[PDB]
């Protein structure tokens, strides 16, 4: 009880003894071997890197709308950017499925792990399929939102259901 | 964000998409009595779960009789120059060293944190 | 009229007035004349007659009698057999037992034949010495000494086969309350549990689980609705949805249904989490087909339908929350107290409840001699009715006649106490492999001081060789109940306990006038009420059942006290706590709870005056004593529960005097700590200058001195 | 004309009746009712702030009881009947809710 | 107004006997039943207890009108009985004894389902979720 | 205070509210000691 979490005296005497294949409390020690070894910013970076990163640890929250056109945005404030997309749209290919995600970003968690919503909507789309579409703001702005379609080439599996389904699974299954 | 009830068989009303007016239709599973949706959102999830429990707690508070009190903070609402403070007390204590306040001046339950 | 710093002569003048009337075993020998004045008259009036069958015949119990101690010779004249007797010659000290039954014969033969035979001799009862149906009760000094006994012996203790035996106080958790865990290995990511007992009339206890599935439950469309809340009820195989049971006792609306378990519809975050259980209980949408589903699954898989609707019915009627109301009327009261087993287990996962602890000494009862020998037999006197039958009808249809003398087998009643009594297991001849072991142990008679700290003497039934700690370490609410140092080293280390020295249990009582008065104090009853006016109400809680609410409760809380204070309507040992946060009041009466005295205090000034000191110092001719010093309002007996909503003094002299003080709304006082020891803790001189294991080894080993 | 039918007139008349609740041992002196069925009388006070009704005994029941008016919203409640001609027949509906309690 | 300066006195009388028995027929407010929409009603005891204790079956409006369900309460002069107090012309009060309680609720007419069936969807349904995986 | 901090010593002796706190640790210890016997006539016993 007195002395990180690492077990001592008797029960770990009795995990090493067997060979008890989940013992209580195992680490691992990482050295170093160049410039990273010695200043704190290359160091920091590289346990970032490392330890692990689920989508649900940057995430502020999830908000499912219904706007059936891009154009119409009950959003109060986002037809701007999507009217900076509206310059060119892209993708109208089969049709447009009107069930919406929208992911706010906590910043803080964000410029921690040196991350950004390129990598991010690089990930979230390059990985999964082509079943989604990831749009999302500047930099500029203070918000960080990134706007879900589902694919319209199966439109051409009711997406109510569907699109909370991929919601609650991308929440908890993205490995960043 | 909220809920809706039938209004014959009094059930929860499930919402369905209509492909004419391209407007949200919320319909029923036992009858199928129909109407149309005000603010066209269906779901809402928070997880900065940073509600601020000035919403949760009660101003009856002041009457028990094992809290600390303070004669250095006055209520503005009323100018009563007794309050009693506590801690969160609740989930959320990462970091919830904070300290609420609650005038104790009966019929004032005014409530405030700093 | 104040006592100033004529204190530390005060306090002791007080606690010597509590022991010259109470004595250190009136533990033992309260429950005692409980269980033999009311508990054993009410099991044998509420028992089912035994109509039987041309002619039918019936048989009921009225009266039960008892008389003293009695030995019968060897030529059968019977004598009063002294506690000594018993002692040298290998007697058993027990008293008999007689009955009243009337027969009427119901033939219709244009008579009904009634006959009745009075004072029918049944069996044998073991008697606790010194209690109010011994031989020793009441004598005087001169007496005791004639009959060859020790005027200091305390009592409280049976002869059985010469030997003399204890019963061991057994702990055992809380009953008709609601409790949330949280089973971290298991597939429940949250629990409910409450242990259900209609007023001591029934052989088990019926407990029901409402839980929650985790989270994490690795599925595709699972996913998104989220965790679905089950419910685990008695004597079915498969788990069940709530809103199916919901509408098996009528609700089919989901509009009526969602006001049960939420109190106002101003809150999304709470229907957000209830609207993935209706998605499930969807299809099955009437009545009877819910009762179907539910019946499906039982101790019998119905093979036809009217079975299983039957089946399900009382079920869902005599085995779903007996405590509530086991009539098959009032079955909305069924529905309110499960929406708030299941309000209550939402608020555990938004997090706006903490959960209950386990091993928190406010959800505990103890079990007397008295709860003890009354669980005892029943089992033995359905027993003895169940063989009036089999005798019945082997001599009925044969057409004879009957005669009933000879129908009872009076070696059932005495035989089965004074075997489980000298040889410990808590159970049956034939059931010496079921019963609960290591209660009824000999007295120990090595030194005065080891016979009393015998019999104040608790019991954890957990194991005894268990390597979880938490059911073994010290607990913050133990102050002042149970002493501290003393305990056995070894394998049951705080397993077994001692309790201090002004603590006393509660010996029980009937809520009858408590909930005339609150009817009559404004309280809306739960039928003729709106489900909309309970958000601002504080619900009213009496001995685990919900029965009513009300809107002004800071008058109530008062009103209920200042009675309580001068003894009018409502007994001392009752505890009325008010959580302010939480809005509801609770209210119990049951036997149990452990109490222990304390000074009431005013605005900021003890309430005892110098008049009651100096009247106080006069109790040898004046007749002026403890008893008249509760009934005057200035001391008052608090519970565990009730002692979380307190604000204690350790000291009058010294932390009541106004200053830039640490408090200012003080409730109660301290007689003296020094209370807070147990019987072989408090000969240690100066305690509080050693080391504390040291403490805990006397208190074991002043046991073996000899003296 | 038929078993299963019920008169609405009542209830088409909007007829209105009170509701009052009476202790046992108040109604067991009522089953002695004096001379046809007379009980006693019924008094009623109202002011610009305050309502009173009380019932006072026959003084040959004898040989104050206030009201407490209850209220009836939220369910709505109607009086129903069956003759010992078995006709069924609907006389009003509850205007007024209340309980004897003694002074 | 009369409600608030209003006084009077009247007369009661409890008769030892009525031509016909007394019960209450309640109804929740939440629905704000039309009275006036009733043209006609049926009223029987419910046959899926196939008579006193029978539960009460409405058919409001003859042919075609709505129906309720009446079911008895647990009790009624458990404790206190119910009096039906009525005003005569000559002002007196006459008070009636409630015989029971009956508990109206309005019933959904609209839809048909079975047990078996709705079991086979709920198995197909279920399996429909976890085929098509990743 | 209020948590354990024992300010006085063996000889100035001890309050009420802090002869308990030091049961309590006292306590712990000689629970420790009994688990700890029943560990040692085990996995030492088996190595041998
Ligand atoms: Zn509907
Ligand atoms: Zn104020």
């Amino acid at each position: 009880f007195h002395y990180k979490n690492v077990t001592l005296g008797v029960p770990r005497l009795k995990e090493l003894i067997n060979i008890s294949k989940k013992p209580k409390t195992p680490s691992l020690t990482v050295f170093l071997l160049g410039q990273s070894a010695r200043d704190a910013e290359r160091a920091k970076d590289i346990l970032c890197r490392l330890e692990h990163t689920t989508l649900r640890k940057v995430t502020a929250n999830t908000a499912i709308y219904y706007d059936p056109n891009p154009q119409s945005t009950v959003v109060a404030e986002d037809q701007e950017w999507v009217n900076v997309y509206y310059e060119m749209p892209d993708f109208d290919v089969a049709r447009i499925s009107p069930w919406l995600l929208r992911v706010e970003l906590d910043r803080k968690h964000m410029t921690d792990r040196k991350l950004t919503m390129e990598q991010i909507a690089e990930k979230i789309n390059a990985g999964f399929g082509d079943d989604l579409n990831c749009i999302f703001n500047d930099d500029n702005a203070e918000k960080l939102v990134l706007r879900i379609r589902i694919m319209n080439s199966d439109e051409n599996m009711d997406d109510d259901v569907f699109l909370r389904c991929i919601e609650s699974n991308m929440l908890t299954d993205m490995t960043l | 964000v909220g809920i809706r009830f039938c209004q014959e068989c009094n059930n929860m009303l499930y919402p369905k998409e209509d492909k004419e007016n391209r407007i949200l239709l919320y319909a029923c599973r036992n009858c199928d009595y129909q109407q149309e949706a005000d603010n066209s959102c269906i779901y809402v999830n928070k997880i900065t779960h940073e509600v601020d429990e000035l919403t949760q707690i009660i101003a009856d508070v002041s009457q028990d009789p094992t809290l600390p009190r303070t004669e250095d903070h006055p209520c503005q609402k009323c100018g009563h120059k007794e309050a009693v403070f506590f801690q969160s007390h609740s989930a959320r204590a990462e970091d919830a060293m904070r300290l609420y306040y609650v005038c104790t001046a009966p019929h004032c339950g005014h409530r405030w944190t700093e | 009229e104040i006592t100033p710093d004529l204190w530390q002569e005060a306090c002791w003048i007080v606690i010597s007035s509590y022991f010259d009337e109470k004595g250190l075993v009136r533990q033992q020998l309260d429950s005692f004349d409980e269980f033999i004045q009311m508990s054993v008259q009410r099991i044998v009036e509420d028992a089912p007659p035994i109509d039987l069958q041309p002619p039918r015949y019936l048989l009921k119990f009225e009266q039960i009698y008892l008389s003293k101690p009695t030995h019968w010779e060897r030529d059968g004249a019977p004598s009063p057999m002294m506690p000594n007797e018993a002692r040298l010659r290998n007697l058993t000290y027990s008293a008999p037992l007689y009955v009243d039954i009337t027969k009427t014969v119901i033939k219709e033969g244009e008579e009904q034949l009634q006959t009745q035979h009075q004072k029918t001799f049944i069996g044998k009862i073991p008697i606790m010495l010194r209690s109010t149906y011994c031989l020793l009760n009441g004598l005087t000094d001169r007496d005791l000494c004639e009959l060859n006994e020790c005027p200091l012996d305390p009592g409280g203790y049976f002869i059985i086969n010469g030997s003399e035996k204890v019963l061991i106080a057994q702990e055992k958790m809380a009953t008709n309350t609601v409790y949330v865990f949280a089973k971290k290995d298991s597939k429940y990511a949250y629990t409910g549990e409450c242990r259900s007992c209609l007023e001591n009339s029934s052989r088990p206890t019926s407990t029901i689980w409402v839980s929650m599935l985790a989270r994490g439950g690795q599925g595709a469309k699972k996913s998104a609705i989220g965790q679905r809340i089950v419910a685990t009820l008695p004597y079915i195989k498969q788990e069940v949805p709530i809103i199916i049971v919901f509408r098996a006792l009528g609700f089919v609306s989901d509009r009526d249904i969602l006001e049960h378990i939420i109190y106002d519809f101003e809150d999304p975050e709470m229907m957000e989490m209830v609207k993935p259980s209706l998605d499930e209980a969807f299809v099955i949408q009437e009545q009877n087909v819910a009762l179907n589903f539910i019946g499906s699954r039982g101790a019998k898989p119905g093979v036809t339908k009217e079975k299983r609707i039957k089946y399900a019915k009382e079920v869902l009627q005599k085995e779903m929350l007996p405590h509530v109301g086991v009539s098959d009327f009032c079955e909305t009261k069924k529905a309110y107290f499960l929406g708030y087993m299941v309000h209550r287990l939402l608020l555990a996962a938004l997090g706006r409840r903490e959960l209950d602890d386990r091993d928190h000494y406010g959800n505990k009862r103890l079990d007397l001699a008295g709860p003890l020998l009354a669980f005892l037999f029943r089992g033995m006197f359905k027993n003895l009715l169940k063989e009036v039958r089999i005798y019945a009808q082997k001599f009925i249809d044969r057409g004879k006649d009957f005669n009933l003398e000879l129908a009872i087998k009076t070696r059932i009643i005495s035989d089965g106490l004074k075997y489980s009594l000298a040889t410990g297991n808590w159970g049956d001849q034939k059931k010496a492999h079921q019963a609960r072991a290591g209660v009824s142990q000999v007295l120990n008679r090595l030194t005065f001081a080891s016979t009393l700290s015998h019999l104040r003497r608790l019991n954890s039934p957990i194991g005894r060789d268990g390597k979880l700690a938490k059911p073994r370490q010290l607990h913050n609410t133990l102050w002042g109940m149970v002493c501290p140092a003393e305990t056995p080293e070894g394998h049951a280390v705080g397993l077994v306990k001692n309790l201090a020295l002004m603590a006393y249990i509660s010996v029980g009582s009937q809520p009858s006038p408590i909930l005339e008065f609150l009817e009559e104090w404004s309280m809306e009853n739960l039928e003729e009420i709106s489900p909309a006016a309970i958000a601002d109400a504080t619900k009213i809680f009496v001995n685990g059942c919900w029965v009513g609410i009300h809107k002004d409760p800071e008058q109530l809380m008062n009103t209920l006290r200042k009675l309580r204070r001068q003894m009018d309507i409502i007994v001392s040992e009752v505890s009325m706590i008010r959580d302010i946060r939480e809005r509801e009041i609770r209210i119990y009466t049951d036997a149990g709870r452990i109490c222990r005295p304390l000074l009431i205090v005013e605005k900021q000034k003890l309430l005892l005056k110098k008049r009651h000191i100096d009247q106080l110092k006069e109790r040898e001719y004046n007749n002026y004593s403890w008893q008249d010093l509760v009934a005057s309002g200035v001391v008052e007996y608090i519970d565990t529960l009730e002692e979380e909503t307190v604000m204690l003094a350790m000291t009058p002299d010294d932390l009541q005097e106004k200053e830039v003080a640490y408090c200012s709304t003080y409730t109660h006082c301290e007689i003296h700590p020094s209370m807070i020891l147990g019987v072989c803790a408090s000969i240690i001189p100066f305690p509080d200058h050693n080391q504390s294991p040291r403490n805990t080894y006397q208190s074991a080993m002043g046991k073996q001195a000899m003296g | 004309a038929e078993r299963g039918e019920l008169d609405l007139t009542g209830a088409k008349q909007n007829t209105g009746v009170w509701l009052v609740k009476v202790p046992k041992y108040l109604s067991q002196q009522w089953a002695k009712a004096s001379g046809r069925g007379e009980v006693g009388k019924l008094r009623i006070a109202k002011t610009q702030g305050r309502t009173e009704v009380s019932f006072t005994l026959n003084e040959d029941l004898a040989n104050e009881h206030p009201f407490v008016l209850q209220s009836v919203g939220g369910q709505t409640l109607t009086v129903f009947t069956e003759s010992s001609s078995d006709k069924l027949s609907l006389e009003g509906i509850v205007v007024q809710r209340a309980e004897c309690r003694p002074a | 107004g009369p409600s608030s300066q209003n006084v009077t006195e009247y007369v009661v009388r409890v008769p030892k006997n009525t031509t016909k028995k007394y019960n209450i027929m309640a109804f929740n407010a939440a629905d704000k039943v039309n009275f006036a929409t009733w043209n006609q009603a049926r009223l029987e005891r419910d046959l899926s207890n196939k008579p006193e204790d029978q539960p009460w079956l409405l058919r409001v409006n003859g042919k075609s009108g709505r129906k309720f369900k009446g079911i008895k309460k647990g009790g009624v002069t458990e404790n206190t009985s119910y009096y039906i107090f009525t005003q005569c012309p000559d002002g007196a009060f006459e008070a009636f004894p409630v015989h029971n309680w009956y508990n109206f609720t309005p019933l959904a007419r609209h839809r048909t389902l079975t047990a078996e069936e709705a079991e086979e969807e709920w198995e197909r349904r279920n399996k429909v979720l976890n085929h098509f995986s990743i | 205070e209020s948590r354990g901090f024992v300010e006085n010593s063996y000889l100035a002796g001890l309050t009420p509210t802090e002869f308990f706190f030091h049961a309590m640790g006292g306590r712990e210890g000689l629970i420790d000691t009994a688990v700890k016997t029943a560990e040692t006539g085990y996995i030492q016993r088996r190595l041998i």
